[PDB]
């Protein structure tokens, strides 16, 4: 009467932080 | 001069700083018992290992290092080997239980028992130094006790001083061989706990050294051996420039300014060559030109990636020995007009170069044949990338079914740490591929 | 430095243990009367893990001996190296098992539990920093099933935060030794799921098939068997006590090899095996020792591994080897065999190396292996003890020591519980 | 470096290959113990192609004995060079074939097999460059027969890429030695025309004949048969072990030889081969080689090759010779007998020198033939098996083991498909 | 100053190549083992042998050559040979099992396992020169690893370098003799792929070695040995003009904008004089236009053909040693005049004449006796078309029934590469034909 | 009941490539 414990695991949407486009304009 | 504290935290950081001391006592002709065999000067000079080694007493040299490790049989390996004489008593900091492979236990159980310990002494060896400028640490990912101490140790150290350098000499996993299980955990924290606090963090692979020795240095079966005399090798020649005067001298900080274009790029790859064996030493004309043209060969990287994959964003030459600058300054040229390697477009000067005027010595009983001329390089690319990617895959694999999970939560690793650490280096992953796209 | 605190228990331990102390005195040079006579300090640089220094050159080694008859004892302390032990960890009752799981667990195992564990309190406080509990002992066996049940929940709960190894004698599939062998092995396994870090199963079935055919033995003894599980045992620790080119002690190995907490039972397994006449044409090198360790014939447990899969694999070595050749041995093995490896585990093998051999051999391994298939022996054990639950076979025999039919039913669930889970951790998922 | 897998399969297998590893150790200096004590840089510079080294001097040749019964294994290990064989490739079963190709093939070779086929493994894994098989069996004998059409087809589905070399025993034209011989020999061309590379014929009539006529022989034993089968074993794979002018290992061999699939038939031959006496009257040229090698009265197959043409022809030669020697003698004989050879094939011999000769020649060479002549041997073998399975003749031993007739008839059907091959590429066609 | 790579494929090719650099190291003075008993001299100056060997460490030169077999034997027996300590250890190439006379296999199967390996070793020994102008390629025809890795090397060599000059020196099959059986579909399927990819490949063939060593060398077991030797000493003096200053040098491009009239046709037929013995040497006076004429006499091709069915459309004639200008210039002006050797008519001017002052040397222990001059001829003539028809008509004979068409189909050998090869080779036949009719 | 496995070959027709005559006008 057991069931493995599985989740559903995701990095959904994940932005970078080095802003390399911040000078682009 | 000018200092720098080496540290050696874990089984690999013992074992490649035994190496890279039996290195520099051979270089500087210093004898395992501290003394000189040609002892004529005594307490200063140049005499220009005043970095590496105090002044104490009268003739002795004592290295300027810190070995620091939880379990105590690698650190009684030193404590009775050639060098036992060498080292400090008081420079010997061992627990008394590893950390398992297990970072959580290595940087909150077992690691703040004697962290404390590990800081004074740091404390006390830096207050001797005048121009302390860099602090080198060796560890592996995969390692528990190198992971978790050393990632508790470099929060520490960047609490304590801040404007220092700091160098990391580190085994990246592997992307076949591995020896720990649990290696994806231990260095997805590693990396999330360590990117913010460290300068520079220079990327060696065992898999890859083994690659290289096989059809390099023609051997068979190179253990722990070979792959530590390259290691060392490679540290050497980073540190030769302070160490010897060169005709173009580099200290450590511009490594920091030439090769990390973003806060949070900072992992370049080591190369080294020439690496021949003796035997088809007396079959080969060892010039500047071909040593600079081999050093971009994917079949010498440290690192088991393939450079042709991506991009390069700054590449460091650095050059020992019979070095002539034209050369040098020729080869970059072709180097550049090689249309396979390709630079950020962003970074239109790509190269720092360095050249040094001492000569690489061998090891007696070594591998390497000796030569007149060496470059050790060091390339930020990304084509590490991939590699970052790959360790992730293997932390989702590992993490969607909470494998070996509870073993860090009992240490008191809440869970949410590794959510955390995933988005952070899936942010890792997108910097890189935001930084490696034209514009 | 780190110290092991060995516990025999039963006649499996008493023996196993025996020829376990042979072997470990004849590895770090003490003969049978306890004082040193080797011939390298690498003997002495790490004896206190399993010895305790009495002034005099003079070693005792830190074990505990357990039993509730004392012919057994009687016959070890009669026998070699009898008088290396100091005679006070000799801890014995007088009425036995009698197999009965029962019986040793609620009213000889209570009786004589005080005693052991004024020893085990004893030898843990002058130890310098305690480890780790080895135990030897079987589950078929009522002194051995009971006594190590009950020593594993009070020392547990003395000290939560060490290491509880044990190396259990399992059932075997086809020749049982003892008529209530299923109750006892259930209601073991019912406590040392709970209460142990790790558990080696060892099958003397097995063992009986690798002498008569790897060694050609004609004669094999238990005597010859335990010598076998002690070189196992002595490639267990061997980095607890040697130097080497990677070390690993074992809440190392509880951390690499166990998965999920209650999927910890390993099937050991020795290389190399040889015959006296064969060793003249066989070379040892590092294949050799790899395809003699992933060998379903050279497995000690009652179960072919090629009916499952493996989720965690250990592989510690002894002897100069090179670690490329080692790491490319198990690259082969992973890729060559990769259907045999859960998916949801990427780099399932892990690796370390002692320096120092086994006495007579150039190099050696052992082979630590987490295999979901070992639920073949849970399953079998809970059909067996099913159908004799269902007509209550010497059921009185339990019920006159004070157990009720809901202990029985409670520890049934938890094995079906158990074989259900590891059934379930053979989805690939992925 | 290229390594070779020889198999040993029945009587012919056991004692052909005992005379050739004697042959073999003799070519490089290995005594009855294995330890090496040649005079030569070259007896070790290839001596892993054929041996493994087990630290300590010692070298194992890389064999596998098979059997069904345990006799003729008892009289190979008890011989000459027993010690040097490591005991573990020593697979034979109880029962024995009985003559018998239904049973070998179905029951006795179908419990065997998994075993034989674990050792072969066992032998590959361990090599560097598996190059390809080699067995030594009859095809009279029913343990030959059937052991060795079951190993082919098992290792052809094992290993599709590799070569797989057959030196077969072919039933005699006059003096036959099994009674169901026939049926044997039927069922197992019926699988070796389609598992295998490539079979060598030999005769033990042609030997008998060649042994009273040139070597001028009274009491010729099956040991000095095996002996010249032997030297002629050695002499196809000397291309293997020692440099030359010209080498050729064994897939060019099978490329050069073998025009289409199925007609991959040869006829060895040897050269040269004179009595005691009459050694000290004939001097040594390649064109008393050449002569000797194309006779009919030298061919070790029972067949004239007169009667029919040649599609291939190769010929190693040994010794210090001169190649334009070799190539005029090669020219004369295509060119004086040309209606011997099919017009659609220019250039119809194939050539190879190694530089060492055969231990106390100055020279010599080994001849391979695939001649269309001996679609009489498979005519023959097909006539004897129809007129025998009209009256169901000895029928129900090979029914009782598992054979309908469906599979005679098929047999039978494919044997004479293979002589209407054979007999339809004598057509000149141009 | 200029620079040239040799390149030795299978059995024919390694063999050649021992006896070439035999013959090298004789002439230069260059001991086994790289150095040189008169070394005044390290890393430079003339000493005009820079071409073939590279100067490295101090006093040894290095043979810039690549051998490459699938069958390690050969590579081996070069390995523990004389000349072990000569070539540098990475110049040997090996794979592990050799294509057994299938240009298939060679070409396709194994040769793609190293083709990238030897490609890789050529562009490392190529970035070391400076004034690389042509590449040797020694194979044969019949052999499946010369045949097919050859095909495949050229094509890649080919794609890589493009205007660089690429010379063959090829075992052709002999019209009588053969050592494989199926050597007219190697042949035919080798020049199919090879043939708009080489500028020149100048034809040997072992049977017409036989009979010049039996009629002019007095030798009645010439193996290998003496076949090697005179190979040897032709290709010696083919490089000659490279390697010795001369009163009319020339280089290596001047030979293909010589003998090639057409792309398609660029087969020259090698000879060699004087070929004697030294008991008939000292009742001869070899005078230069002795050797002018017995160059031309039908009995010292090198190649099994009649000159005298066809026309010549080029003649190189290469002077050695102590050469007149004057006695060239009468010994051409009697060719010419000579009315049994016919010439093209579109062809006016069919001579080019070099002339260099170094003597040939003779190997000490071979077989010819020393001679103040010899004359190399290089002949592109029309005879050699009845040669192909012969090999046509044997691949038909062959291909009509399929007769080892299996063993190269399985390895991926598609049926109609045989069609187009044999539709190639006619057109071949045609061209041969059209170009030798006048007009 | 097999046949021997004989094609009809034939290079039918081939033509040169060199242009030699393309400038005989
Ligand atoms: N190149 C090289 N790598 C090493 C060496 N020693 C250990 N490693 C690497 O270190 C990794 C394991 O981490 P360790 O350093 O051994 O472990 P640790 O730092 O002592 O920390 P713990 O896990 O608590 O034992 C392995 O993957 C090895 O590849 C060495 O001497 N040379
Ligand atoms: N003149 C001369 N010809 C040779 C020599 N060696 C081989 N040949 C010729 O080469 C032809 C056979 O091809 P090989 O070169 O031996 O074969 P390979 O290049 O090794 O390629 P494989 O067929 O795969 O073995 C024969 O017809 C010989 O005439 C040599 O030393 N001298
Ligand atoms: N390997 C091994 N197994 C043993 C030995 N002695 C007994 N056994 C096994 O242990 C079981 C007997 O249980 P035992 O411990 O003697 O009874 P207890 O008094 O109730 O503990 C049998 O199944 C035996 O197979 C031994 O010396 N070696
Ligand atoms: N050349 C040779 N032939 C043999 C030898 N022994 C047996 N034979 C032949 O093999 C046949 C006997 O078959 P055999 O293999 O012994 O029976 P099996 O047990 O069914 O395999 C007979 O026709 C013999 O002529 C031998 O030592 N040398
Ligand atoms: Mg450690
Ligand atoms: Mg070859």
């Amino acid at each position: 009467k057991v069931q493995i414990i599985n989740k559903k695991l995701d990095l959904s949407n994940v932005q970078s932080k080095c802003g390399s486009k911040d000078n682009i304009k | 001069m000018r200092e720098c504290i080496s540290i050696h935290v874990g089984q690999a950081g013992v074992q490649i700083g035994n190496a890279c001391w039996e290195l520099y006592c051979l270089e500087h002709g210093i004898q395992p018992d501290g003394q000189m065999p040609s002892d004529k000067t005594i307490g200063g000079g140049d005499d220009s290992f005043n970095t590496f080694f105090s002044e104490t007493g009268a003739g002795k040299h004592v290295p300027r290092a810190v070995f620091v490790d939880l379990e105590p049989t690698v650190i009684d390996e030193v404590r009775t080997g050639t060098y036992r004489q060498l080292f400090h008593p008081e420079q010997l900091i061992t627990g008394k239980e590893d950390a398992a492979n297990n970072y959580a236990r290595g940087h909150y159980t077992i690691g703040k028992e004697i962290i404390d310990l590990v800081l004074d002494r740091i404390r006390k060896l830096a207050d001797q130094c005048t121009g302390l400028q860099g602090f080198l640490v060796f560890h592996s990912f995969g390692g528990g006790t190198g992971s978790g101490f050393t990632s508790l140790l470099m929060e520490r150290l960047s609490v304590d001083y801040g404007k220092k350098s700091k160098l990391e000499f580190s085994i990246y996993p592997a992307p076949q061989v591995s020896t720990a299980v649990v290696e994806p955990y231990n260095s997805i924290l590693t990396t999330h706990t360590t990117l913010e606090h460290s300068d520079c963090a220079f990327m060696v692979d065992n898999e890859a050294i083994y690659d290289i020795c096989r059809r390099n240095l023609d051997i068979e079966r190179p253990t722990y051996t070979n792959l530590n005399r390259l290691i060392s090798q490679i540290v050497s020649s980073i540190t030769a420039s302070l160490r010897f005067d060169g005709a173009l001298n580099v200290d450590l900080t511009e490594f920091q300014t030439n090769l990390v274009p973003y806060p949070r790029i900072h992992f370049p790859l080591a190369t080294y060559a020439p690496v021949i064996s003796a035997e088809k030493a007396y079959h080969e004309q060892l010039s500047v030109a071909e040593i600079t043209n081999a050093c971009f060969e994917p079949a010498n990287q440290m690192v088991k990636c393939d450079p042709r994959h991506g991009k390069y964003m700054a590449c460091c030459l650095l050059y020992r020995g019979d070095v002539v600058p034209k050369d040098v300054n020729a080869a970059i040229a072709t180097i550049k007009t090689k249309r396979s390697i390709q630079f950020v477009d962003w970074c239109p000067t790509g190269f720092k170069v360095g050249i040094n005027y001492q000569p690489p010595t061998v090891v007696p009983g070594g591998d390497l044949a000796k030569v007149q001329r060496a470059v050790c390089m060091l390339s930020n690319t990304t084509a590490i990338a991939e590699a970052w990617a790959r360790l992730d895959h293997k932390f989702d694999l590992m993490y969607a079914k909470r494998a070996f999970v509870h073993w860090y939560v009992g240490e008191g690793m809440e869970e949410g740490e590794f959510s955390e650490a995933r988005e952070d280096m899936a942010a890792l992953e997108k910097d890189y591929e935001e930084v490696g796209v034209d514009s | 430095m780190r110290e092991i605190v060995h516990i025999q228990a039963g006649q499996c331990g008493n023996q196993i243990g025996a020829k376990f102390w042979e072997v470990i005195s004849d590895e770090h040079g003490i003969d049978p009367t306890g004082s040193y006579h080797g011939d390298s300090d690498l003997q002495l640089e790490r004896i206190n893990v399993y010895y305790n220094e009495a002034a005099g050159n003079k070693y005792v080694p830190r074990a505990i001996l357990v039993d509730l008859e004392p012919g057994t004892m009687d016959s070890v302390r009669s026998g070699p190296f009898g008088q290396i032990f100091r005679p006070d960890n000799f801890v014995f009752g007088q009425s036995g098992a009698g197999n009965n799981w029962a019986k040793g667990h609620y009213t000889e195992g209570a009786e004589l539990v005080d005693s052991v564990l004024d020893v085990v309190r004893k030898e843990s406080e002058s130890c310098d920093c305690l480890q780790g509990f080895q135990l030897t002992h079987s589950l078929g066996g009522g002194t051995g099933s009971g006594m190590g049940t009950l020593l594993i929940s009070k020392i547990r709960e003395e000290y939560p935060d060490r290491i509880m190894n044990t190396f259990s004698v399992v059932p075997s599939p086809k020749v049982s030794d003892t008529v209530v062998e299923p109750y006892n092995a259930t209601l073991s396994v019912h406590q040392l799921v709970e209460n142990t870090d790790e558990t080696y199963c060892i099958d003397n079935e097995a063992l009986y098939d690798i002498c008569f055919r790897t060694l050609k033995l004609t004669t094999p003894t238990y005597g010859d068997l335990n010598h076998l599980v002690s070189a196992t045992m002595s490639g267990v620790t061997t980095c607890l006590r040697f130097p080497g080119q990677l070390n690993a002690d074992l809440r190392k190995l509880a951390v690499n090899m166990v998965p999920f907490p209650r999927l910890h039972f390993f099937m050991p397994g020795f290389a190399p095996l040889t015959s006296r006449g064969s060793q003249q044409y066989r070379a040892l090198t590092v294949p050799e020792l790899t395809q003699q360790m992933f060998d379903a014939k050279n497995m000690m447990a009652a179960c072919d591994p090629r009916h499952g899969r493996y989720l965690t694999v250990a592989a510690v070595f002894r002897g100069r080897m090179s670690m490329k050749e080692v790491d490319e041995q198990m690259l082969n093995v992973q890729n060559k065999n990769s259907s045999y490896f859960v998916e949801w585990i990427p780099n399932n093998v892990k690796t370390a190396v002692c320096d120092i051999p086994p006495r007579g051999l150039k190099m050696s391994a052992t082979f630590i292996g987490n295999s979901t298939a070992i639920q073949e022996l849970f399953k079998r054990i809970s059909e067996q003890f099913t159908a004799m639950f269902r007509r209550k076979a010497f059921l009185h025999w339990y019920t006159g020591e004070g157990m009720d039919e809901m202990e029985f039913t409670e520890a049934e669930s938890n094995m079906n519980d158990l074989v259900s889970e590891y059934q379930q951790y053979q989805d690939a998922t992925a």
